[PDB]
């Protein structure tokens, strides 16, 4: 498949997170109890809540469809769907908004993907939201100080960085430490303290920034230099159009 | 000369509007504001007084982690805090909908007819006049035929009136002219000839019930209330039994025949009857809003007042409140209307289109859209990208949507004179936006947006429709923020280019070019300001029948 | 035939059926069945006995918490439920051997009816079906028990509820598919206005049956609405074919290579790559490294992606066994899918804004709910012209026990006797059927 | 004794009751009212200030040949001229509306469950308590969530909160007595234990929005408001994400599935949303108005407190304004309201079943309805006949009628115990009424009493229906005065004489027997007074936000 | 040819366009027809009138046996006129939506079909006041206009209509 026009590193980044051949670079180590807490959803030890019975407690009736299509785990046992959100700031986070939800629903089984300007969230059975969940903060779709683990007051995607370079957070979730120059979450994503902080790792700096980052900007590569990108979407425009008519 | 945009992002931050870094968390939260803290004050007051906990800072999370700004009202040199903008909290707004709400257009001509035809008495501009101040008597509530009759209070409904226009010179002159819109005195003279050919020797009348009526009742109140008194003044004036078989053609006319409502009523879904914000069409929009007879040197100054008319109506008063509520949409309608933002772009845009095509020039095609409405959407994407402050002070993508979209869509009808390009450049503006920047509004903005390009065109039974004829009830329009204002300053936009008088209603037009209604629609981004200040006086208040 | 193309038709098991149909003869102006369907749509009537006779005994009438203090009347309406039925049977046929159906269900506790066609004929619309029965019942209630003058009223009250004060049968215990004719956002829409929930319960939530249902009533509202007339007609025709009656078995075949494994994403490849075996689309451009796709047959890409988007939704929301992504399918699909080719999306872009607004009127605070409130009337969910509901009654046929507004919850009067009716419940057999019987009349 | 209204004729006349003959014409025409002198007045200062003529007593015919006289309320000793019950001239009246407007009642059991199975988390009087602090901020225009918000002002909308109520008197009990509408110190003890076995262990919001946004828009905004912000205060409260599929559960819940509307939308020639006058059932007045809890031991004020509170909406604000408007329809409601006149009607005919029957004793049948229904019409005649002063008081046919039938309609109901009889007697009331002086009412006024009879007791899809679902959208009753606030009489006067806690919901009822209303709903003839005299004071007003 | 669409007194400058459209009313017709009927030679009927300016059109009967109610009468015969007249033309897309406003009116930002040049005796399933009232909505000048007058057809046809709703 070839997933997006355009011959920039930003085009490439876009073809490279739709891609699930392509190996997400991972840059940070983070335990599965330490997942389930910045999640939120559960206790360390708290069994998986159920929204209902196991599939093979329901005997259900013949249906080629369901026989065809493997459920999820998570949907075998029952689980509840549960999220994870994320907000991406315009300074160069390495994934955005319409990034991931193009890429999860072409890694991802079984996802409710949804995509704002402030906020990106993907929605699915609990225990398998925790497996994506570590993929997606141990890995370049995730930078400590330009993106964010926010399950509500997402604002910051479009503010100013302070002078650490973190990206603005009303609820302060993640504490830049100046002695390590790691960032630590100290609260999970909906703003509750942490018992004790998770290790986010080093903020990725300016060079490697741009090397990852899927947003087009006048001071990164621009969008309307993309000539082959900005081709296909005019494209699109006027067939869409001249469809619409005849 | 400096980005229009500069002043006002100097005022809201102490750094230089390109510096990429700030310091947030000092400022004490709501207590930087003067607006929050009288806000706190307030709901310890309410809620000690009526014995329910009311407004409190401490619930949820704490405002102000970041500052809480000024925007400068564009056009004015005023700055207030978004609260101030707050339909809710600005008189301003809400008499800008009240004197729409409470107004009709109803012709004489059928009722004349009538009484020449079937009662066989002559109507001349003296027999106009005698029924005007009768019906001047009667409209705001009081008698004419019965006896032990009880009365509205006249001042508490000074407000109500009737006048009349044509576009006969000869005939209007005659009138007394303390009832009569002169079509001569309000609109330049090229626009004059325009709207008197339009109206020809047609002779109608512009009715506004009062506000505390509009406010107690709804808008379909508004041609019934009109009606009756209509009816009762032809009774008295023409010398009528009280109620004779030829008085049900006075109200088929008054009601039905010869009215033009504001607003059309809307689906069980969204049920509301006539004279509510879903039923005005975009082109009556931009013929409300009277920057075109005053501005008409300028088509971007006429064309964003029609925005600023349009967002606070359609986003404030009707998608945030009769639509949904509580705190509501002010924001998603200030980015339209504030700190002369989507003002840089659109002067922007017609320069652009002044040099290289000429206004009106550009051929009416696909070419047009897209040259036109790409390189105004990458200039305006390229200063939130320049400009940090800009980018934070517009810091929904929804607002930064609608506001470059406006400016390419209008910037496509200035080059091309035809609204439905200019509506095609609107939709591939969001389509380069989205992949610039990989996010475009809120979750659910582009819905339109996606269905945009195929039925700009389309000719369909519930697709297809000139975009001066659509509304808040086109069925890809009927829910979202962010699009319904900026499609009436679209629907302007080659009409000002054009120098029409009018965009879709030449009644329309003149109907609200009277300064006898309480908000001043020549200056809608004004009006706001002054409300903002707590300066603006509306009707409809109950002080006269209250404890002092 | 005004158009060339044939399709292959298969069951809801994958098994060819007819080869080499003509498009026509599944076009709801031709196929016999459809036109069953839809009449028995318009003329079923779904008549809770238990509720009317509970309604009755506590006076609670009219709507939700309403109650008539003084005014309770206990009937044995479910005892007697047999000579009720009857007698309401005789005022509803027109004649004695005509085609109304009146059937106790649950020991008498409800009652299939459908009103006679030939009511129909002679209306302007379709609601005789809820009049006629309400009527023919409260008379057979007050007739069985010799209900006096002074109550029957309350009987009318239970029965069809505080119709006319409002202007729907508020607290009614008598349910259809169809809703008034005044609620449809323009005229043509009333085969719009049918609760998702009510496809799939109708259904009993097999999940090519109810897809196949729900396209059959979008599209031929198309046809009503006039969308389907002239220059559009083949592309309403194809869609039909292809997203909801698994022409080709193109959707059950990209069900089956995806279902173990894959994604929204991997849907699309196997369908361009299908589209492009098949000549349907080709190579028109080389860019760098992307190759732009064109079509010389836009009805049919657009068929194709269709059948893409609906097996994507089965892949992805059956993964899940949860329905609420599918307003997410219904976008990315569409979305991927562009940038993939180059070539528009399902629609030309509005099965794409449909889920957008659908999406966000399933996850916020402003109105909507989950999948299975929806229909194609709803202001949300309105503006595709066929291509999008029908993915929702899959997904919510998918769907384990995620949903509080379940087909459980909204639907079981409806469930318990509509799904009764053969036509109703496995449309995909009927239809295709029917079409191969006239396929040589086209 | 004296009859009722004998104090009041002594007042308003210097003849005794009955004496037959006056003197006209020579009282000065309106230079007799002080009111009609106030509105000459203030004609002429609005006319000078805004320079178009408007009230005008030289215009069409001169008012007060006759006296124009004062008017009792019932059950005051307040006297004031017509002129000061016009709805526009009472902010009372004006508030009592916007308090039904404003309202809606919305389940929390839905919203409990979803929070329980889709969530998986615990719902306690705790978390209810902190939901209901959370939401009694955000339901007048403030947030819980979003950075940079910008909010209502709290004094403007002081008027707005959120109570609950529940039949489970333990959770009752815990709860902050802020926050709850006690069932058990609102009602007597039997009622209390009717509505609590009514509503059981469900838990119902009452949610009032504010009266500025409900003046500015329309009752349709109400029950959208209330969701907006109970979904807020959900996501904040229980620990949502903001905004999840979740999110939508709560949605649907307080917009459809667990809503009670005060009023339901109407069909399109006289379109209008929910929470209108013509969508509130007669059972719901009744319900509304909270004379039931206050004077149970005197059915007939209880009945007659009902016929004002629906009298005054239905016919002067509904009829005389939505569906109409000018002048109105003051004086076809005050028959109803003012002179004790319908009370000594309808005191005698309770009398005269209780004397006969005993209240609620009679059969419920056609003998019943013609006895009583016969010789009440017979008595209320007599007292016209009887005292000159009274017929010239109640001068238009229309309102005897209604007066007289609704005494008819009430007393047969006290003696059956059931609202469809005694609506059979004021039908047979009307036709009696007709023959005795060969005049009913205005040319229009017996439309549905002549469809009347036969539609009693029909079970015809658009004709059959109990009284107490019957309202201003039953088709015979959408057009005329004097016959919509006295079914709501009819259909309470059963309900009184039984000692019924409701008449057709429990939850509307609870839902106004709450003192942080602006509206006394206990006692609605009081506060009509209270306005009359300039003495109520409403919420809505922008005093706070204008000049000085 | 003036822009006046989408109801009365409303005109859009600058939006005219000349056609003739009753000089090429027999191309026309018969290209509306083609989409309106089912099959070729079924009930559906397109007759010119007062040569040319007006059409009696009778969409086919199959059409409503596969229909919830009416409106497919002027759905099927305001879109088959809108695209047959573009046809004729050549009308481009960037003119096409005046074709369809000129037909239809301002729907859908109207309930109704406000300004249109079609007609029928039926009124939209909106505006019923209850439910099976539509043949109840046809104006009695409607039904006198059709029985030209003659007293005894005219309340023939009002009490078929009235006693059939
Ligand atoms: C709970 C929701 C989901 C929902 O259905 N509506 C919310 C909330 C709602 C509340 C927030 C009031 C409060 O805080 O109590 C109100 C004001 C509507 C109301 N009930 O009065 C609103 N949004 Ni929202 N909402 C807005 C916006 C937005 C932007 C904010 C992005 C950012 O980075 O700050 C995003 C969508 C996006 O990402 O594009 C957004 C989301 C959301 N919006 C998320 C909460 C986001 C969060 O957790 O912080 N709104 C805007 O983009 C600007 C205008 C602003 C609206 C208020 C105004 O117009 O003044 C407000 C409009
Ligand atoms: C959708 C339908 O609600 P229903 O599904 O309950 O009928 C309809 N409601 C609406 O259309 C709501 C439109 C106004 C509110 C949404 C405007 S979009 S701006 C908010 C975006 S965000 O800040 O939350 O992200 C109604 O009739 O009430
Ligand atoms: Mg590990
Ligand atoms: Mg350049
Ligand atoms: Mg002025
Ligand atoms: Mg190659
Ligand atoms: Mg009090
Ligand atoms: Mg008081
Ligand atoms: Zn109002």
């Amino acid at each position: 498949a070839q997933y997006y026009p355009g011959t920039t590193k930003v085009a490439q980044n876009r073809r490279n997170f739709c891609n699930p051949e392509y190996e997400l670079e991972k840059l940070r180590e983070i335990s599965d109890e330490d997942v389930v807490k910045i999640l939120g959803h559960r206790a360390p030890g708290e069994e998986y809540p159920s929204v209902h019975p196991p599939l093979e407690e329901m005997d259900e009736p013949e249906d080629a469809i369901r026989e065809m299509v493997e459920p999820i785990d998570g949907a075998k046992a029952g689980d509840r769907v549960r999220y994870i959100q994320f907000t991406d700031s315009m300074y160069f986070a390495p994934a955005q908004p319409y990034v991931r939800s193009r890429a999860y629903l072409c890694r991802y089984r079984g996802a409710d993907a949804g995509t704002l300007s402030g906020r990106q969230i993907i929605e699915t059975r609990e225990r398998d939201l925790e497996k994506i969940s570590k993929e997606l903060l141990e890995t370049e779709f995730f930078d400590p100080a330009r993106s964010g683990v926010r399950g509500k007051s997402v604002h910051g995607h479009s503010l100013r960085l302070d002078e650490d370079g973190m990206m603005f957070d009303m609820l302060r979730r993640q504490i830049y430490n100046k002695d390590t120059g790691r960032v630590e979450m100290v609260k999970n994503q909906i703003g509750d303290e942490l018992d004790e902080p998770v290790d986010l790792g080093e903020p990725l700096d300016e060079e490697t920034l741009m090397e990852k980052t899927t947003i087009y900007r006048v001071d990164g590569e621009a969008y309307r230099d993309d000539v082959e990108a900005v081709e296909i979407m005019q494209r699109i425009h006027v067939l869409r159009s001249q469809g619409g008519f005849n | 000369a400096d980005k229009l945009f500069i002043n006002a992002l100097k005022k809201k931050f102490e750094e230089s509007p390109e510096e990429k870094k700030t310091t947030f968390y000092t400022l004490g939260g709501w207590k930087q504001s003067e607006r929050k803290t009288e806000f706190v004050n307030a709901g310890k007051e309410v809620a000690a007084k009526r014995g329910i906990p009311q407004y409190n800072p401490d619930i949820g999370t704490p405002l102000g982690q970041r500052v809480l700004m000024p925007y400068q009202v564009s056009t004015t040199d005023t700055y207030v805090e978004g609260d101030d903008l707050h339909f809710v909290n600005n008189a301003a707004m809400q008499q800008m909908w009240d004197d729409i709400r409470r107004t009709v257009i109803v012709g004489l001509n059928h009722a004349h007819a009538v009484i020449e035809k079937r009662l066989g008495k002559e109507v001349t501009p003296e027999t106009i006049t005698h029924y005007l101040e009768t019906v001047n008597h009667a409209m705001p509530g009081a008698a004419v035929v019965q006896e032990h009759m009880v009365e509205t209070h006249p001042a508490l409904v000074a407000d109500s009136y009737v006048k009349v226009f044509t576009g006969n010179d000869e005939i209007a002159d005659e009138i007394d002219p303390a009832f009569v819109i002169d079509i001569n005195k309000q609109f330049p003279e090229d626009q004059a000839e325009t709207l008197k050919a339009e109206v020809g020797d047609g002779i109608w009348q512009v009715v506004r019930i009062p506000t505390i009526v509009s406010r107690t009742c709804d808008g379909a109140t508004t041609s019934r209330w009109s009606a009756m008194q209509i009816g009762m003044s032809m009774i008295s004036a023409y010398k009528q039994a009280a109620g004779e078989a030829a008085t049900g053609d006075f109200a088929y006319a008054a009601k039905h025949a010869e009215v033009i409502h504001m607003g059309t009523y809307l689906p069980v879904r969204r049920a509301r009857g006539e004279n509510e914000p879903g039923g005005v069409p975009f082109g009556y929009l931009a013929d409300i809003c009277q920057s075109s007879r005053v501005n008409y040197e300028d088509p971007v100054r006429v064309s964003l007042d029609v925005v600023a008319t349009g967002a606070m109506l359609y986003d404030q008063i009707w998608l945030g409140s009769y639509m949904s509520g509580g705190v509501g949409f002010t924001q998603y309608a200030t980015a339209a209307y504030t700190d002369n933002i989507l003002d840089d772009f659109t002067y922007f845009g017609k320069e652009y289109v002044e040099d290289k095509y000429g206004l009106c020039e550009a051929p009416n095609n696909m070419d047009t859209v897209l040259d036109v409405a790409t390189e105004v959407t990458f200039y305006g994407l390229e200063q939130y990208e320049e400009y940090p402050a800009l980018l934070e002070d517009q810091f929904g993508g929804s607002q930064r949507a609608a506001v470059v979209a406006a400016a390419a869509g209008c910037s496509t009808a200035f080059a091309t004179g035809n609204a439905q390009t200019g509506l095609s450049g609107w939709y591939l503006s969001m389509y380069l936006h989205k992949e610039q920047h990989s996010r475009l509004g809120f979750y659910g903005y582009d819905l339109q947006d996606q269905c945009g390009a195929s039925n700009v065109f389309s000719i369909r039974g519930d697709e297809g429709l000139p975009l001066e004829l659509r509304g808040p009830n086109y069925p890809n329009y009927a829910m979202n923020v962010g699009h319904q204002g900026e499609y009436a300053g679209i629907s302007q936009a080659p009409h000002a280019a054009r120098g029409d008088a009018f965009v879709f209603n030449p009644l329309v037009k003149i109907a609200f070019a009277d300064d006898n209604l309480v908000f001043d629609f020549t200056n809608v981004r004004g009006e706001f300001a002054k409300g903002a200040l707590r300066e603006f006086e509306p009707a409809g208040e109950r002080a006269l029948i209250t404890p002092a | 035939a005004k158009f060339e193309d044939k399709v292959d038709l298969y069951d809801d098991r994958g098994n060819l059926v007819e080869e080499q149909v003509p498009l026509e003869a599944l076009s709801p102006l031709r196929n016999p069945a459809i036109k069953s369907i839809v009449q028995g749509i318009k003329r079923t009537v779904a008549v809770n006995l238990e509720g009317i006779e509970n309604a009755l005994k506590t006076a609670k009438v009219g709507g939700p918490a309403c109650k008539i203090m003084g005014r309770e009347l206990d009937l044995d309406i479910v005892g007697n439920a047999e000579s009720i039925a009857a007698a309401a049977k005789e005022m509803i046929q027109v004649t004695e051997d005509d085609d109304t159906n009146v059937e106790l269900l649950g020991g008498g506790k409800r009652a299939l009816v459908q009103v006679p066609s030939a009511r129909f004929d002679v209306a302007a619309e379709y609601s005789a079906a809820p009049l006629v029965t309400a009527t023919a019942f409260v008379q057979a209630i007050i007739n069985e028990f010799d209900v006096s003058m002074y109550d029957a009223n309350m009987v009318k009250a239970a029965v069809l509820g505080r119709y006319p004060q409002s202007v729907e049968y508020m607290g009614a215990n008598i349910a259809t598919m169809l809703d008034i004719p005044q609620k449809l956002e323009g005229p043509g829409y009333a085969l719009r206005n049918i609760m998702v929930n009510h496809v799939v319960a109708a259904t009993l939530k097999n999940t090519l049956q109810a897809a196949a249902l729900s396209t059959i009533l979008e599209q031929t509202a198309m046809f009503e609405m006039g969308d389907a007339v002239g220059a559009f007609e083949r592309m309403h025709l194809l869609g039909l074919a292809y997203q909801g009656m698994n022409a080709d078995n193109l959707v059950f075949d990209l069900v089956k290579a995806n279902g173990k494994e894959g994604t929204v994403g991997s849907v699309i490849a196997d369908l361009v790559e299908r589209a492009l075996e098949d000549g349907v689309i080709k190579v028109e451009k080389e860019l760098t490294d992307y190759k732009v796709y064109g079509t010389d047959d836009l009805a049919m890409w657009n068929a194709y992606a269709a059948a893409g988007l609906m097996a994507a939704t089965m892949v992805n929301q059956g993964a899940a066994r949860a329905a609420q992504g599918v307003s997410s399918t219904l976008l990315y699909y569409n979305d991927l899918i562009e940038f993939e080719t180059g070539l528009p999306s399902v629609d030309f872009g509005k099965v794409e804004g449909t889920a957008v607004g659908f999406s966000f009127f399933s996850h916020s605070i402003y109105g909507g709910g989950g999948p299975g409130i929806f229909n194609g009337n709803h202001i949300v969910t309105r503006h595709s012209k066929g291509f999008a509901i029908p993915c929702v009654a899959a997904a919510m046929a998918l769907d384990a026990g995620t949903q509080m507004f379940s087909p459980e919850a909204t639907s079981g009067l409806i469930k318990e006797v509509f799904s009764q009716v053969d036509e109703f419940r496995e449309p995909l057999k009927y239809v295709v059927e029917a079409a191969a019987e006239i396929k040589n009349e086209i």
